[PDB]
């Protein structure tokens, strides 16, 4: 079988995208953030501490096909400190027509204040490799994993938009979706992440510095985090730009026409348009804007978040030896 | 807002 489902930005800034997913019998529909940098399918549920709930929730006991996975428990924290935990159910999950039975659904007993305050995200969906699944004591399989048997092809594609909706496909690659050919590149799973290595970078119409950048493809992340000197290299091409401790990252006059950033993928070159890099005014009506490229020194890993991913059509090849395809859009 | 999804 195959699957097609729309993904739409939760706001004006493209901070993240949510996709509708259908849980249980009869189908309860939640908008979860598809996250290729994690491996847990969890959502707000009837079990969640009420003062911590502001979200559409999953009610286990109103689903016929739901089953409690005895003694299993989960606890997760993400890159920004946010976290959540609860118990586990298995149940039927559907994405854009693709239906999986027995998928582990992690019921949230408690969630951190950031999740609480986001009314648009009802839960997350892990699309990273299963070794990062927090279910204890026996790790559960991700949606993709569970689905791989019945997929026409063991692949999923991310087609995120720039301030527009996009698509997540499972089982096939929509050739109409991109321009040129897809350049595949090796993936390391030692870190459980879709981890790869760019061939380099080019700022604006500047030269392509050939240098190896090990990062991850992380749909759950907004910005593009690269080493400090790359990033410096960027911003120095923008007159008004400077780093700001107060904002915590490079700021520049909103009226600035931003240079493109080019990253390597094999002999291929992906070009993020300048606009993608203007993220927004630091507060509504401000003269200063926040940069879409930032140093990853403090994080500890290079992260190709949504600002770089919406710039391309991305293929997540889930063959036994996984690959990553990149095509321009 | 700003999201950074499991370190």
């Amino acid at each position: 079988s195959t699957g097609s489902a729309t993904t739409t930005p939760i706001d004006s800034l493209d901070d993240a995208y949510i996709t509708p997913v259908q849980i249980g019998t009869p189908a309860q529909t939640l908008n979860l953030d598809f996250d290729t940098g994690s491996s847990d399918l969890w959502v707000f549920s009837s079990e969640t501490t009420a003062s911590e709930v502001x979200q559409t929730i999953y009610t286990p006991s109103k689903s016929t096909t739901a089953k409690l996975l005895s003694g299993a428990t989960w606890s997760i924290s993400y890159g920004d400190g946010s976290s959540s935990s609860g118990d586990v159910y298995t149940d039927t999950v559907s994405v854009g027509g693709l239906t999986v039975t027995g998928q582990a659904v992690e019921s949230a007993k408690k969630v951190s204040s950031s999740f609480t305050e986001d009314s648009t995200i009802d839960g997350l969906l892990g699309l990273a490799f299963s070794t990062l699944n927090t279910v204890s004591p026996t790790q559960q399989k991700t949606f993709f994993d569970n689905a791989k048997a019945s997929l026409d092809s063991p692949v999923f594609t991310a087609d995120l938009g720039y301030h527009a909706p996009g698509t997540y496909n499972f089982g096939f690659i929509d050739t109409t979706a991109y321009t040129g050919s897809i350049t595949y590149t090796a993936v390391s799973t030692k870190q459980g992440f879709w981890e790869w290595t760019s061939t380099g970078y080019a700022v604006g119409s500047g030269t392509f510095k050939s240098t190896s950048i090990d990062g991850i493809a992380d749909t759950g992340t907004t910005l593009l985090y690269l080493p400090a000197t790359v990033v410096s290299a960027y911003w120095a091409q923008v007159s008004g730009a400077k780093s700001s401790s107060s904002v915590g990252g490079y700021v520049f006059p909103c009226s600035a026409t931003l240079p493109s950033f080019t990253f390597g993928v094999g002999s291929a070159r992906i070009v993020i348009p300048g606009d993608y890099i203007d993220f927004g005014p630091i507060s509504t009506g401000s003269s200063s804007c926040f940069g879409g490229i930032q140093s990853s020194a403090g994080i500890g890993i290079n992260i190709f978040g949504d600002v770089a991913l919406k710039a391309a059509f991305v293929v997540f090849n889930g063959a036994t030896t996984p690959t990553l395809g990149f095509a321009s859009k | 807002p700003h999201l950074s999804x499991a370190h």
